[PDB]
């Protein structure tokens, strides 16, 4: 169970992940979204750890952590990160690597490597960006190894090559509290728009799930408990096939609390696309739009705790995730339902774009947020 | 014994507007 | 074994009139 | 014990266009 310090940092991380999601959703080069709040927050913690003056103060400001001592930020986020990789009680597959790539000519300060390793498990390697073919190979191979092949290549190009690249590579596979049957899979169309359909594999289960149909805002919301019920995957989907902009305007922490309070445990037939969704985001511009203006600026950044010198700036914040929808989960008894309870289920038929998030059941704090707009398929 | 048949599928999406 | 699939859903509602 | 209920049938055909 998280300390009160870590719980406060989880809340800061959740508030930031929400603001970032909304910023990225307004960008029409952004299709699928996959974001881990503690990992986004750790990018800001690293900037605070490696920066001075306004470079670092902006990082804490974007995290709404102005009234936390610097050491409290790094400690609380570190406990969070270590908790997500604990695997003691969770039974949920989570692989995370964090690596700071610096130019070959820039020596990381011994104090910063120890601290970033201690708090953020951050790895460090100088790479020479003159040799681009090899630079991409270092990054992509490191990410593939971090995720055991689930994320085989994070990026095809590095645009700004004169600064630091922060790369986070992740694999996340929610493990259901009540598993889907491995044979309840078939092939159906996913409607990206009303004129473009992609053939997908869908997985299906009928069970008792917390559920709410908002007829007035034409959306459904369903709660899927993960293994041992210490977090839940929440799915939000409009009635019609439509851009998610309208739903995203409604989505807030407050509105979610209203929705969840209206939920009732009912028989629901859930149909979801099955498979791996891979997304790489460069958060650089979006963090800057949220207030991290100087760290990302070749001419302003003060990251001299990272390197001793002051020409280093944050060129990229790569946030790369493989999120796998699969049937596996905990087994469940004969029948905790009866012949009666599962008849005439509501359908939650996710054959068109939806928003999803993972919430901590205890503190209601966000633990993952994304949307599926265009699945992979042949 | 096999489980009972699944539910009917969802209604198709509404048609497009006219000319 | 899982039960068999349910029947297909009904046809969607007609679209709005053309402006 | 009997197996779980089967998956839903496929989504129905799309509706017709509206009048002009």
């Amino acid at each position: 169970m998280l300390s009160p310090k870590a719980a406060t940092l989880a809340e800061r991380s959740a508030g930031l992940a929400f603001s970032l999601y909304q910023a990225m959703a307004k960008d029409q080069a952004v299709e699928n979204i996959l974001l881990s709040p503690v990992v986004v927050a750790s990018s800001l913690g690293l900037v605070s750890l490696g920066g001075k003056a306004t470079t670092a103060s902006q990082a804490k400001a974007v995290l709404s952590a102005e009234q936390l001592r610097d050491e409290e930020v790094h400690a609380g986020l570190g406990e969070l990160l270590r908790s997500l990789s604990n695997s003691t009680a969770r039974n949920v597959t989570w692989k995370l690597g964090s690596r700071l790539y610096g130019p070959s000519s820039v020596s990381f300060a011994e104090d910063f490597v120890r601290s970033s390793k201690q708090h953020y498990n951050c790895e460090h390697s100088k790479i020479n960006f003159r040799d681009k073919r090899s630079a991409l190979q270092s990054i992509n191979e490191w990410a593939a190894q971090t995720t055991d092949g689930k994320l085989p290549e994070v990026t095809k190009d590095v645009e700004r090559t004169d600064g630091a690249l922060l790369v986070n590579a992740m694999f996340f596979k929610p493990h259901w509290d009540e598993k889907f049957h491995h044979k309840m899979v078939d092939n159906r169309g996913f409607m990206v728009t009303r004129s473009y359909t992609v053939g997908v594999t869908m997985m299906h289960r009928t069970g008792l799930y917390n559920y709410y149909d908002d007829e007035k805002e034409k959306l459904q919301i369903v709660e899927m408990p993960l293994a041992h019920k210490l977090s839940s995957l929440i799915i939000l989907m409009p009635h019609h096939v439509e851009p998610l902009e309208r739903l995203e305007k409604l989505l807030t922490k407050e509105q979610l609390k209203i929705w969840m309070g209206k939920m009732q445990k009912k028989a629901v037939a859930i149909s979801l696309p099955k498979g791996v969704v891979e997304v790489t985001h460069d958060l650089q511009k979006h963090l800057a739009g949220l207030g991290l203006t100087e760290a990302i600026d070749k001419n302003k950044a003060d990251l001299s705790r990272m390197s001793g010198k002051k020409d280093l700036y944050l060129a990229s914040v790569f946030h790369a995730t493989a999120f796998e929808w699969d049937t596996e989960g905990n087994p469940f008894d004969q029948d905790i339902y009866g012949r009666e309870e599962l008849r005439s289920p509501k359908l939650f038929y996710a054959d068109h774009p939806f928003i999803f998030l993972v919430r901590d059941t205890q503190s209601g704090s966000l633990l993952f947020i994304g949307r599926l707009v265009r699945p992979k398929g042949d | 014994p096999p489980g009972p048949p699944g539910p009917p599928g969802p209604r198709g999406f509404p048609g497009p507007p006219g000319p």
